[PDB]
């Protein structure tokens, strides 16, 4: 019923405003929270949340690094990222991330997304595809 | 002969295409640094924006909270641009006799590369405030054509001298030309006129 | 050494001039930056606190407010994401496709096969090996009159290489561009070499990692 949500972000101050911003949400829960790829792995592998929102670039091992780690773990993950950066596309559909959105996305369609990744759907934004 | 010039052009191309790579260099670290920065601080504030709009009703004093950190993110990021270099003011009221002397289609006549960079902040200021004094007057009074404008580092001096080619219309207390030697003469500096051939200006103050 | 403190004084002297072109630079940057971004950010510090101080007395402003502050932070956001693209310069891959276009609309043969491609290479390399591929390619456009042209794009132990082959004539004397590339590796620490008997064959090497 309720998704339970692992985040990854190594910036505190948005590390919390997400995870207030997800817990708004009825059928969804922020299980745990961690500032690291290696976090992410670890509580990954052994509480399995439904969803695990990973930043890429944090301190250790990058969220696509993480990723790669979790790639046949039953989690579902999506990255979130500021910036388009060549490559990062390419790297998270063969690392299998479900989502790939930006961070300043409004929340309402990162809650959406979270539910179409949870239908098996994969959301990529636009704007990070690189073609325009 | 002339071949000193050939030689001498060869070289400051050399120069100045070795410059584009310097700058170019300085661009990549900055745009690292806004991606960093400010990139890091605009995804905060839409999220803190977003909650706190959603808080409103719920849990007024948090969605308050988070406008405190939005409105502190936004004037520290505004603050970290500025602290991108940290200073001269003097190329800022260039920048507007530039468009003032343009939009009253008066010819001016400077040259970028002159402009003494170290003087107190204060004195640039007054020099600043005593410029755009200064260039108001050939707009409103010279009916000038051109307008003139040479800043010289002179030995303890910084001296900045405003000329036109119009005509004089004067024959006074709280107005320009005496309250421009006023200020000047306080900071232990001078202003002298000449209104011969049109109208010049010389002010000069301690550095 | 008294050849080493001269070697200090060369470096001391060198940073001296460079010091000078980066504060030139940042004022530059800092100046149009705050002219496109400077009332925005602003704008959100007032919309910002003006909705705090409404929450209480009119909580249906301070929403109108906040989706004012919403889109201002987003629609900042999407120009710096622009600014800093254009800021970081032509990559090396782009270049390639570039170079492929030109070429064939010039009906000369392109030759290329990935190998060892570059895993990671400053922004600055990257920009100087691909205004070097641009000239390189130009040249063999305008000059050559060559029927193929082959480029060689490796990591080969801590350099980037770069080779571009044309099959054409050099038309040049025993010893601009050629210049322009040579001053612009060499900067870098990297080199250029020529090859000017079997058409033109141009080596050019970067360091990286
Ligand atoms: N560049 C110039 N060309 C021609 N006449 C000028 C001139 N600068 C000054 N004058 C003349 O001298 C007078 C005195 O100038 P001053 O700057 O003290 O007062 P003002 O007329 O500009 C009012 P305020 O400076 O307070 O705006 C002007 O009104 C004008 O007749
Ligand atoms: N790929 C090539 N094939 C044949 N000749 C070439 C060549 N590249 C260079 N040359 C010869 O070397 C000369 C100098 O080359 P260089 O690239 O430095 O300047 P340029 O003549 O192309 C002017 P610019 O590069 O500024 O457009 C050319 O004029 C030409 O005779
Ligand atoms: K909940
Ligand atoms: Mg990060
Ligand atoms: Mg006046
Ligand atoms: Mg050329």
């Amino acid at each position: 019923s309720m998704i339970s949500i692992f985040i990854a972000e190594d910036q505190q101050m948005l590390l919390g405003a997400l995870g207030s911003l997800l817990n708004l949400e009825d059928d969804m829960e922020v299980v745990g929270k961690g500032t690291t790829g290696q976090d992410a792995v670890d509580f990954v592998k052994k509480r399995q949340p439904d969803v695990c929102i990973m930043d890429i670039e944090m301190p250790g091992k990058t969220g696509l690094e993480a990723a790669e780690e979790l790639k046949d773990t039953g989690c579902k993950i999506i990255i979130l990222t500021t910036f388009a950066r060549p490559g990062y596309f390419q790297r998270a559909i063969k690392a299998g991330v479900k989502g790939y959105l930006l961070k300043d996305s409004p929340s309402e369609e990162l809650a959406n997304a979270i539910r179409s990744v949870m239908n098996g759907k994969r959301i990529y934004a636009p704007e990070l595809m690189e073609d325009l | 002969r002339k071949e000193r010039e050939r030689l001498e052009e060869k070289l400051e191309d050399a120069n100045e295409r070795i410059a584009e790579l310097v700058k170019l260099e300085e661009r990549q670290r900055i745009a690292r640094d806004l991606e960093d920065t400010l990139g890091q601080k605009l995804s905060l504030i839409g999220l803190k924006s977003d909650l706190a709009r959603k808080l409103i009703y719920k849990d007024p004093e948090q969605a308050a909270r988070e406008l405190k950190s939005v409105q502190q993110t936004a004037r520290t990021s505004l603050n970290e641009v500025r602290k991108i270099v940290s200073g001269i003011r003097l190329k800022d009221e260039l920048i507007n006799i530039k468009q003032i002397l343009e939009a009253a289609d008066i010819m001016f006549i400077y040259e970028e590369e002159k402009w003494p960079e170290n003087i107190s902040l204060l004195n640039e200021n007054i020099l600043s405030m005593c410029l755009k004094e200064a260039v108001t007057n050939v707009v409103k009074h010279s009916q000038a054509k051109t307008c003139r404008v040479d800043i010289q580092q002179l030995w303890k001096e910084v001296v900045i001298t405003v000329s036109d080619d119009g005509t004089f219309k004067g024959e006074s207390k709280g107005h320009g030309l005496l309250g421009m030697r006023e200020r000047l003469e306080f900071a232990n500096g001078s202003l002298h006129i000449d209104t011969e051939n049109g109208t010049k200006l010389t002010m000069a103050i301690p550095n």
